[PDB]
RNA sequence: AGCCAGGAUGUUGGCUUAGAAGCAGCCAUCAUUUAAAGAAAGCGUAAUAGCUCACUGGUCGAGUCGGCCUGCGCGGAAGA
RNA sequence: CGGCGAGUAGCGCAGCUUGGUAGCGCAACUGGUUUGGGACCAGUGGGUCGGAGGUUCGAAUCCUCUCUCGCCGACCA
C-alpha cells in the first residue's frame, strides 16, 4: 500500500458477504471485483471472529492487485 | 415587544434628553453593551437587538434589557391642518444618555459576547460600546 | 376525431411511440423517447394530418386523507313532511387507517348493538359514506386511508329509510373530515438510476433538487446504480434532463410506490 | 344514443362502432344497438347458446 | 464584482490595496469576492 | 516573513444508523507516537482521494506583532 | 374617517331614561291527542347583558378606550 492508492479505509461485517449494498460507490471506486475479492474477504475475516465489525485496508495497483492488511474491530 | 402596563396619564410631553445618563454600570453580567450615543430609542429596536442576541447565545445565556421604553410617543395623521390637540400614540421610546449601560450577558465565553454585541448593536441606532465587569 | 385516427394511426409508424388515457380525464397522455421526438411528432402532422390538438404536459393525482381521527360526529335529519317524514340519524367516528397494505385502503367497523340502528340498514349507513368517497371538500377528490366506526343513531318507527339513514351517513361524514383537518397528497416514485462513473456526483443534483430522497447508492465495475424516491408532479421533463446532463450515456426506470402527506405550501395549488 | 348489449365489452370512447335496430322500452329515447361482433364492439366473452347474435366464432373445441 | 460601502476580508486569501485611492479586495483566484468602494 | 520539509494512530468515535470517513449537524472536544500535529481554522467531493493550515525541525538573519487612546485625512456622495 | 347608535338566551326584539332583583315571542327538550305526522293542549331548561379598565357598598344600567355593523359627510376653486 502506497500513501493512498485508491484503498478503502474502513469495512463490512466481519462475517457477511458481498460489500455492496452499504458502501456502495466506495468498493468498487477503483473497479475493484467483488468476484475476485468478496470470496477472499471473508476469508482471513471469517479467520477471527466472525459478525464483529473488522477495519479492512485494501489498497490496489493500477497493474491491479492490492495488498491485504486488517485492523482492530473498533 | 415592551410598553407600560396600564400607566396613569395617557399622553405625556416631549422633553429633553440631556445630562450624563445613571444606570452607568454592569448590575448583574459580566459584558454590557453601554451606548456612547444619545437618543430616542424605540420598542421595535429593544426586540430587534434582543432576539438578534438571543440567536448568538443560541439558547444558552442569562440576559437582561436594561431600558425600558415608558414614553409614549404620539403622531398626526397623514392629512391633517395642525390644530386640534395632541395627536395618537403611535409607539414608545426609551430616552437614552451617553453612558447607559443596555443589555447584559453573563455566563458565556468572552468572545461570543463580543461576537453578540455586534449582531444585535447594528441594529441599534445610537452608537454604542463593549463594556466588562468593574468591582465597585 | 382527427386526432383519434391520427395518434391511432400514429400508433404503427412508431410502436416506441405510446398513445394513452388520463384516468378520469381521458386527455391523451403520449409517451416517447424525448422532447424532440415528441416535438417532430407534433409537426410530423400539423400539416401532413393537420392535427392541431394542443399538446401540453401531464396531471396529477391529488388523493386526499384525514390528519387526525374524530371523537363523535353526529348528524340527523329533519324531513317530517307526513306519511313519508324522512328521519335519519347516525353518529360516525372516522379514523385514518395507518399505511397498511390491505388491497382496500379503508375499514368500516360496525359498533351497533342493533336496535339503537335496526339490521337491515347497516348497507344504508354503509354505502352512505361511500358516496362521499368522490366529494373531497377541498377540491373534490378521492380520499385515502379512510377508517370509519359508527357509535350509535335515531330512528322514527313510521319512517327512516334507507334514504333517511343513506343522508345521515352522506350528511355527518364531511363532519368529522371538518373536525379532522385533511391533507393533499400525491404519487411518490421509485427510481432506479443509472450513471457510469463520474456524473454520479453531478446526477444527485437533480434527484435532490426535485425534493428527491437518495434512498439507495450501489455502483458495479464501470457503472452506478442509485435509489430514490420522488414525486410523480415533480418529475416532469426528466427524460431530457437526465441525459442532458450526462451525455446521455444515462438512463432510468421508473415506477409508484406510495402516497404521502404534501406540505401546505404545495396544497394551496391544487384549490381549482 | 343506442343500447349497449354483451355484458360489459373492451372499448370506450374513441372507435368506430357498428349500430342496428332495436328500441329497449327501458330506457328515455334511446332506441338502436350496437353490434357485438362488429368492428370494434367484440364478440362477447366465451358464451355458447344463441352465439349467432353476439357475434361468438364458434369455439373450436 | 460588488460594490459596497463596507468591504471585509471574508475568506483566508482577501486583500486589501489602496489602488489609486479606491478601496478593493483582491482575493487570490475566488472570483466571488472582488469588491470596491471602501 | 519567504525558500526546504513532516503534518500521522485506535478511528467512519456512536446516532437520524439511507452517508456525515479531520470538515451538514450533534456531544465528548479523548489518549497514545512525539522535533510535532487539532480525532481540526479552510478549499474540494455523493462520500473518498487531493492542495494547505494550525504547530513543529533546517537556512537566511535581524527586531517584529497585536490591542487601546487621540489628531488630521479617503470612501459612502445622483438633478435638471 | 369624525360624530352618533345599536352590540341581550338558539333567532329577533323589551328592560339602560334615574343603579340594586334581565321579560315576550317562534326555536330546543319531555309528555298528552292521532294508525302516524302536522296543528293544537300542558310543563321545562336556556342569557345572566360584546370586550379592556375604572366610578361605587353595588353597574344590563354611570363613565372612558378599543373592536363589529349601520346612518350621516369626505363641501366652495
Amino acid at each position: 500500500a502506497k500513501k493512498v492508492q485508491a484503498y478503502v479505509k474502513l469495512q463490512v461485517a466481519a462475517g457477511m458477504a458481498n460489500p455492496s449494498p452499504p458502501v456502495g460507490p466506495a468498493l468498487g471506486q477503483q473497479g475493484v471485483n467483488i468476484m475476485e475479492f468478496c470470496k477472499a474477504f471473508n476469508a482471513k475475516t471469517d479467520s477471527i471472529e466472525k459478525g464483529l465489525p473488522i477495519p479492512v485496508v485494501i489498497t490496489v495497483y493500477a497493474d491491479r492487485s492490492f495488498t491485504f492488511v486488517t485492523k482492530t474491530p473498533p | 415587544m415592551l410598553q407600560p402596563k396600564r400607566t396613569k396619564f395617557r399622553k405625556m410631553h416631549k422633553g429633553r434628553n440631556r445630562g450624563l445618563a445613571q444606570g452607568t454600570d454592569v448590575s448583574f453580567g459580566s459584558f454590557g453593551l453601554k451606548a456612547v450615543g444619545r437618543g430616542r430609542l424605540t420598542a421595535r429596536q429593544i426586540e430587534a437587538a434582543r432576539r438578534a442576541m438571543t440567536r448568538a447565545v443560541k439558547r444558552q445565556g442569562k440576559i437582561w434589557i436594561r431600558v425600558f421604553p415608558d414614553k409614549p410617543i404620539t403622531e398626526k395623521p397623514l392629512a391633517v391642518r395642525m390644530g386640534k390637540g395632541k395627536g395618537n400614540v403611535e409607539y414608545w421610546v426609551a430616552l437614552i444618555q451617553p453612558g447607559k449601560v443596555l443589555y447584559e450577558m453573563d455566563g458565556v465565553p468572552e468572545e461570543l459576547a463580543r461576537e453578540a454585541f455586534k449582531l444585535a448593536a447594528a441594529k441599534l441606532p445610537i452608537k454604542t460600546t463593549f463594556v466588562t465587569k468593574t468591582v465597585m | 376525431e382527427k386526432m383519434g385516427l391520427a395518434l391511432g394511426r400514429l400508433a404503427k409508424e412508431d410502436p416506441s411511440f405510446r398513445v394513452w388515457t388520463d384516468e378520469e380525464s381521458n386527455q391523451t397522455i403520449i409517451a416517447g423517447m424525448g422532447e424532440l421526438h415528441l416535438d417532430i411528432i407534433v409537426d410530423r402532422m400539423k400539416r401532413e394530418f393537420n392535427v392541431e390538438a394542443n399538446v401540453g404536459k401531464p396531471q396529477v393525482a391529488y388523493r386526499e386523507t384525514i390528519r387526525q381521527k374524530v371523537t363523535d360526529v353526529e348528524g340527523k335529519h329533519a324531513k317530517q313532511s307526513g306519511g313519508r317524514g324522512q328521519y335519519g340519524h347516525v353518529v360516525i367516528d372516522m379514523y385514518p387507517l395507518e399505511p397498511g397494505s390491505n388491497p382496500k385502503g379503508y375499514e368500516f367497523i360496525n359498533d351497533i348493538k342493533g336496535g339503537v340502528i335496526p339490521g337491515e340498514y347497516i348497507p344504508a349507513v354503509d354505502k352512505g359514506i361511500q358516496e362521499q368517497l368522490k366529494a373531497g371538500p377541498l377540491a373534490g377528490y378521492p380520499v385515502v386511508d379512510m377508517g370509519i366506526r359508527l357509535h350509535f343513531g335515531s330512528y322514527h318507527d313510521v319512517d327512516s329509510s334507507e334514504l333517511a339513514f343513506k343522508l345521515a351517513a352522506s350528511i355527518a361524514f364531511k363532519e368529522g373530515f371538518k373536525k379532522a383537518k385533511p391533507v393533499l397528497l400525491e404519487p411518490i416514485m421509485k427510481v432506479e438510476v443509472e450513471t457510469p462513473e463520474e456524473n454520479t456526483g453531478d446526477v444527485i443534483g437533480d434527484l435532490s433538487r426535485r425534493r428527491g430522497m437518495l434512498k439507495g447508492q450501489e455502483s458495479e465495475v464501470t457503472g452506478v446504480k442509485i435509489h430514490a424516491e420522488v414525486p410523480l408532479s415533480e418529475m416532469f421533463g426528466y427524460a431530457t434532463q437526465l441525459r442532458s446532463l450526462t451525455k446521455g450515456r444515462a438512463s432510468y426506470t421508473m415506477e409508484f410506490l406510495k402516497y404521502d402527506e404534501a406540505p401546505s405550501n404545495v396544497a394551496q395549488a391544487v384549490i381549482e | 344514443t343506442s343500447y349497449i348489449g354483451g355484458e360489459g365489452h373492451n372499448l370506450q370512447e374513441h372507435s368506430v362502432i357498428l349500430i342496428r335496430g332495436g328500441r329497449v322500452k327501458d330506457l328515455p329515447g334511446v332506441r338502436y344497438h350496437t353490434v357485438r361482433g362488429a368492428l370494434d364492439c367484440s364478440g362477447v366473452k366465451d358464451r355458447k347458446q344463441a352465439r349467432s347474435k353476439y357475434g361468438v366464432k364458434r369455439p373450436k373445441a | 464584482m460588488k460594490v459596497r460601502a463596507s468591504v471585509k476580508k471574508l475568506c483566508r486569501n482577501c486583500k486589501i490595496v489602496k489602488r489609486d485611492g479606491v478601496i478593493r479586495v483582491i482575493c487570490s483566484a475566488e472570483p466571488k469576492h472582488k469588491q470596491r468602494q471602501g
